[PDB]
This record gives structure tokens, C-alpha cells and sequence, in this order.
RNA sequence: GCCCGGAUAGCUCAGUCGGUAGAGCAGGGGAUUGAAAAUCCCCGUGUCCUUGGUUCGAUUCCGAGUCCGGGCACCA
RNA sequence: CGGGGGGAACCUGGGGAACUGAAACAUCUCAGUACCCAGAGGAGAGGAAAGAGAAAUCGACUCCCUGAGUAGCGGCGAGCG
RNA sequence: CCUGGUGUUGGCUCUUGGUCGCGCCUGCGUAGGAUAGGUGGGAGCCUGUGAACCCCCGCCUCCGGGUGGGGGGGAGGCGCC
RNA sequence: GGGGGCCUGACUGCGAGGCCUGCAAGCCGAGCAGGGGCGAAAGCCGGGCCUAGUGAACCGGUGGUCCCGUGUGGAAGGGCC
């Protein structure tokens, strides 16, 4: 009955009987825990669906408002105006189709691609065979193709998280810091609840959201109840 | 008589018959069973006070043979 | 099936007890026997008016104990024996003590339930147990001296 | 139309991480074949019915598409 | 003490059929009709509403006229109602 | 006629299967200090072993190794990189 | 009829007035409207070069619609496209 962590203190903070709420979890996360550096707490969870069939795969990107520096690259391919208004915005990786025959030839250091419809030709074709399954090639409706290469960009340096479930029907991502007021860490779980739930394919039968949960990185974990 | 119930009348009638459905499903009623038949229960019985019977019927009985077991 | 049960309580473990079990079954089979009745005003009544009863039986016991319990925790007891100034020649009997209460004095109690394990006659008084009515036990202050 | 089921080389059947393919019997080449038979050695030898899809990568995994076989309800 | 035994037709319930129609005919049709029965009468039948009907309305039951042969039931066909 | 359900057609019992609830344990095509089952948080973690040095013992296998325990003690190890 | 370019009217609303026919059929169609497409346009296009590739009525399905609902709100269900 006695186990492999310190973080049993925490764990004994830990007291998994309720799936509480929101607030609630902002507050006891943040106090659960503060070790080396300030917590990275995260949000988590499963739906029914069944990503085999993509026809419920989903993913995306609600705004989650809060200042931002961290977390999944992104390529913002274009041209001159472009580089400036998405580079600035908050750019990782900045080029265009220049940037694309690199890639082609041995450089890729970003998750997501983002182009704008002027050199989106280049990026897809030419990088098409590149990003491949891999998640790096831009889609007109996956938050990867358009002109708004700054406003996307943008969100991804003042605030992004995105969505993706991942094999088994699953997302992950941030809705608050961890010394981050409690009522905040709502509000963005919240942002998140809701882009989430739009994204909810209609391939959906039942118990949608499965387990709707908090955790932090390394930490606690415990469900949250997105009603309250 | 000698075969309704004890506890009231269930002895008599019945017409009837089918054929086949797919209604609400697809269509209409493949109409027909022009058929009659009969219908009913069944016996059993307890004591008077030392030597008895019943006979009766099904349910009613159930209820009934509990009855006169109060008296 | 609400079977009350007289004799029974999962077997012949009587009273306190109903179960089901179901029609036929419970039935003519487990009650033509001769161990249960059905509810009923009849059959839940009578439960009713024989627990009335013993809640009414016990009651009066206790009472009675008390009138008893006062009386005598009350009063001291005194008695007469026949020895020096140590045990008498034969024995102290408890049971003496008894006859002595009894019609030497008014209230009479049974011998065996009390206080003395051995024939006590040490002389003087003893103040001790008899437990009379089964958590409310008779104390008292008993002293026989040699009436010399 | 419903559900169970078979289809890969000439014949027959083999994988739930899938992520690397054929195998038993025939056809070509080579030893024991003194004769053969037979036997071994070898090779040739393949989309896993069609098609995209989840899939880095799944042919056995996702959906739909043939021809066929077994058991239901169809037109009334 | 009672019944039983009758009785042309009327009568209640009990059980209950092919024709013919649908120019075939299997749903359907004649129909709950013919007939076997049991039985109360002089007539039984029904007979004071878990009714009607939607107006803040009626008011037992039965039979006549009307209610439409419309409302409708259906190899929506013969027809039935 | 044969035959699932179900009603009288009550009692104790040996047991075996599917399912969901929690707990444990698992994952070796190949470069991969290495049997990475994913996708998240994501450079730090920990001292009731005072340790990865050593000891056996529990368990699962595709040599290896993974994991769970009892002990033995003298700032150490590993994730980072 | 043979070749090239560009394009959907192989349009909805509809049609006057005729072919044949007793029934129902089937068939021919200027021109008015909305709306487009081939030329710059005088205009052609409401399938093909034409005469065969066809089937009532019931029944029921689906994409409407948003008409009806058996007191009223909705709805099973249902009327027309």
C-alpha cells in the first residue's frame, strides 16, 4: 500500500472520489503542484468517436486568450507582405517556397504548416511529399491554408493550444498556468470546452465527452466537470 | 357446464389468425389467416380439514386459495 | 411474496423474520409445511399486537425490578448467627440471606442469581452483588454477628 | 435488401503491433536415380476479388465497389 | 319449500356455414345472416354516466324522424357505413 | 408432431461463459547506450534502498531485458545534455 | 455529315393553337415571363437528325414542404411538390 513517488504528498493532496469542476481544479492544480520551476499544468481527455474512420478525426484550434511563447512550431510559407504579417505575428519557422525546397532537400523543424494562397501551391505540391502523414503539409480547413499567415501565426505566439485526438480518441492542451489565477485557469479550460465541443464530429453516438480531465505535467490528475 | 373456473369465468371463445406484417417498415399488410381456437388456464388444490380438494383455476385460484386459507 | 415466519429464520430460526419466496414455492412449499403465513391485517397485525406484547412484558419486568431495587438497596439487612467472632459454625448461605429477606423481613428473592460464591461467614456485614433483574443488580449491606 | 461466409501465382491454404511473405502439391536446373519409381538439393515462382482510406509504414486494419455460397424478410 | 314440462313470432346470450358478389378468387363477401343450443317473458333488451362534447354545454335507458350513406372501413376494389 | 419463452413446476449444490466497474501485469519488422504499445504534460527526478555497486527472491519473454519486493549502508545515479 | 473553340435550356413557369384517338393515351409548337450560353451581333438552345429504348391504379420509400392535426401546445401520423 505504499508506493514509488515523493510526489505522494501531492498524491495525498490527491483525493480521487469526485470529478469536481473547473475553478475548483484550477485552484487545487495550482496549489497541487510547484516543484522545480512553476507546474506546466495541462488539460486532457478521450470522446467517442473512432479516428480509424477520420470521418470523426478532428483537431484545429480554439483561442484560448493569454500571453504565449511556447509549444508546437509552425511554418509560415508565403511570400514578401506575408512573411511580415505572420513572421511578426508569431512566427517559428518563416519563409516560403523557398523554405519549402529546403524541407525538401533536409530542413524541418515545424509541427504545422501555415501558407498563405500565394505560394500554397509550392508548399503542397512540393512539400506535399515531404510533410506527408506527418502533420506537416497545409489543409484549407486544419488551421494550415490561407492569407491570414500573421493572425494564425499571431495566436500561436499570444495564445494558441490547438486540438488533434490523437490514435485512441484523444487531445491534450494548455487552459491555464500553474501560479495562473484560478478563475483564469477556468476561463481558458472553458475556450478549450467550447472549440472542443464544435469540433465534435457528428460521427458521434452517445457519452461524447468521455473523460474531460486536468493533470498537470508532472503532477496531479484529476478529472474536471466542465458543467460547473 | 363442468370446466370454466371455480373463481369466476374464463371458459370460451376465440378468432383469430395473421398471415404477415412489413407495415411501417416498407408497405402494407400481406393480409390472412382466416383461423378459430380455444384459450384458458389451469388446476390444482388443499384441505378442508383433513380430506379435501379445490380444482378451480390458474390465478383467480391463487388469490382465492389464499382467501379461504384466512377462512 | 411477503411470507411471515413463526418457526423460521432461513430455517427453523422462528419469529422476527419475513422473506420471499415466490408463488408455489414459498408457497406449498415452504409454508403448507406448517412455519409462516402471509401478510395480511391478519399475519402483520400479529406481529404487531405480540410485539406490543413482549415491548409491554419486558417493561413491566423492569418496573417491578425497580419497586424491588429501591426497597432493598434501600433497607439494610441484618441477621442473626450463631459463632465467636470470626465464621459462623455453618456457613453463611447467600441463600440464607434469602429466607432471612424473605419472610423475615417482606420482599423475597430467589437464591441462585447473586453475589457469594462460596458460603461466606467471616461474620459482620458484607455489602454485596446479586444481580435480580438481568442489568439491574440488588446491592446491599448485610451484617449477621453473632447473636451471641 | 439483411446478416454469416470464399476469392494471392498452375492446385490448395497461411499474419491482431501490420508494419519483413509465401508454404504443402505440380513446372525448370542438379546429385542418390546402376533402371526407372522414389528421394532429396535447389531455382523459377506471387495485388492477399476492386477501389481510395486510418496507416512513417497495415495486402491480415477503415469505408465503399465485384463474382460467388448459406439462412431470413422483398416486390405484394 | 323450488324446478323441472311446454309454447306460432317476437327476445338475450351461448356456438356458429358455403353459396352468389367481388363477371376468376385465396383478404373481402353475404354476416354475426341461415341453423344446433340454454334460457328469463309476456316481452324481455337496455336502463342514473371513470357518458357525451368542447359551448366555461349537456345531462338515465329504449324506440321513431334526421343526422351524410357524408365522417369514413378496404386485393381503398364489390362494397360496407 | 417437433420445438425457444413463460405459468403452476419447490430444495441444496459443483460449476463455466460474456459483460461493464476498478487493480494488477503487457507491447522486441529496423538505426535505436536499449523488447519506444500510443498520444499529452515535458529537465528534471529521490533518498522508510541512507545505494544503479552488490545480494537474492517474485514475475512476464523473441539470447538480451522489462518490472515488483527483502537486504546489504556511507553524496550517489539517472532522466537532462 | 467530317474537324476546332467556347457552354449548359437534356432550363422552371408555360403555352395559343393543331397531328391522330370514341376512352386514356401518345404527339407537333410560335410566342410572353424569370434565367442563363454560342456571336459583336441578324438569332439558335426548353437534348440528340428524325419514326421503336415503354407500363395505369393501388401500395409503400426517400429529398421537401412547412398545408392538416380529430379540446390546445407539439406529435405519431398525415395533404401537395
Amino acid at each position: 500500500p505504499k508506493h514509488g513517488k515523493r510526489y505522494r504528498a501531492l498524491l495525498e493532496k490527491v483525493d480521487p472520489n469526485k470529478i469536481y469542476t473547473i475553478d475548483e481544479a484550477a485552484h487545487l492544480v495550482k496549489e497541487l503542484a510547484t516543484a522545480k520551476f512553476d507546474e506546466t499544468v495541462e488539460v486532457h481527455a478521450k470522446l467517442g468517436i473512432d479516428p480509424r474512420r477520420s470521418d470523426q478525426n478532428v483537431r484545429g484550434t480554439v483561442s484560448l486568450p493569454h500571453g504565449l511563447g511556447k509549444q508546437v512550431r509552425v511554418l509560415a510559407i508565403a511570400k514578401g507582405e506575408k512573411i511580415k504579417e505572420a513572421e511578426e505575428a508569431g512566427a517559428d519557422y518563416v519563409g516560403g517556397e523557398e523554405i519549402i525546397q529546403k524541407i525538401l532537400d533536409g530542413w524541418m523543424d515545424f509541427d504545422a504548416v501555415v501558407a498563405t494562397p500565394d505560394v500554397m501551391g509550392a508548399v503542397g505540391s512540393k512539400l506535399g511529399r515531404i510533410l506527408g502523414p506527418r502533420g506537416l503539409l497545409p489543409n484549407p480547413k486544419a488551421g494550415t491554408v490561407g492569407f491570414n499567415i500573421g493572425e494564425i501565426i499571431r495566436e500561436i505566439k499570444a495564445g494558441r493550444i490547438e486540438f488533434r485526438n490523437d490514435k485512441t480518441g484523444a487531445i491534450h492542451a494548455p487552459v491555464g498556468k500553474a501560479s495562473f489565477p484560478p478563475e483564469k485557469l477556468a476561463d481558458n479550460i472553458r475556450a478549450f470546452i467550447r472549440a472542443l465541443e464544435a469540433h465534435k464530429p457528428e460521427g458521434a453516438k452517445g457519452t461524447f465527452l468521455r473523460s474531460v480531465y486536468v493533470t498537470t505535467t508532472m503532477g496531479p490528475s484529476v478529472r474536471i466537470n466542465p458543467h460547473s | 357446464m363442468k370446466e370454466g373456473i371455480h373463481p369466476k369465468l374464463v371458459p370460451a371463445r376465440i378468432i383469430c389468425g395473421c398471415g404477415n406484417v412489413i407495415e411501417t417498415y416498407s408497405t402494407k399488410p400481406e393480409i390472412y389467416v382466416e383461423v378459430c381456437s380455444k384459450c384458458h388456464p389451469f388446476y390444482t388444490g388443499q384441505q378442508r380439514f383433513v380430506d379435501t380438494e379445490g380444482r378451480v383455476e390458474r390465478f383467480q385460484r391463487r388469490y382465492g386459495d389464499s382467501y379461504r386459507k384466512g377462512r | 411474496m411477503k411470507v411471515i415466519l413463526l418457526e423460521p429464520l432461513e430455517n427453523l430460526g422462528d419469529v422476527g423474520q419475513v422473506v420471499d419466496v415466490k408463488p408455489g414455492y414459498a408457497r406449498n412449499y415452504l409454508l403448507p409445511r406448517g412455519l409462516a403465513v402471509l401478510a395480511t391485517e391478519s399475519n402483520l397485525k400479529a406481529l404487531e399486537a405480540r410485539i406490543r406484547a413482549q415491548a409491554k412484558r419486558l417493561a413491566e419486568r423492569k418496573a417491578e425490578a425497580e419497586r424491588l431495587k429501591k426497597i432493598l438497596e434501600n433497607l439494610t439487612l441484618t441477621i442473626p448467627v450463631r459463632a465467636g467472632e470470626t465464621k459462623i459454625y455453618g456457613s453463611v448461605t447467600a441463600k440464607d440471606i434469602a429466607e432471612a429477606l424473605s419472610r423475615q423481613h417482606g420482599v423475597t428473592i430467589d437464591p441462585k442469581r447473586l453475589a457469594l460464591e462460596k458460603p461466606i461467614k467471616e461474620l459482620g456485614e458484607y455489602v454485596l452483588t446479586y444481580k435480580p433483574h438481568p442489568e439491574v443488580p440488588i446491592q446491599l449491606k448485610v451484617s449477621v454477628v453473632a447473636q451471641e
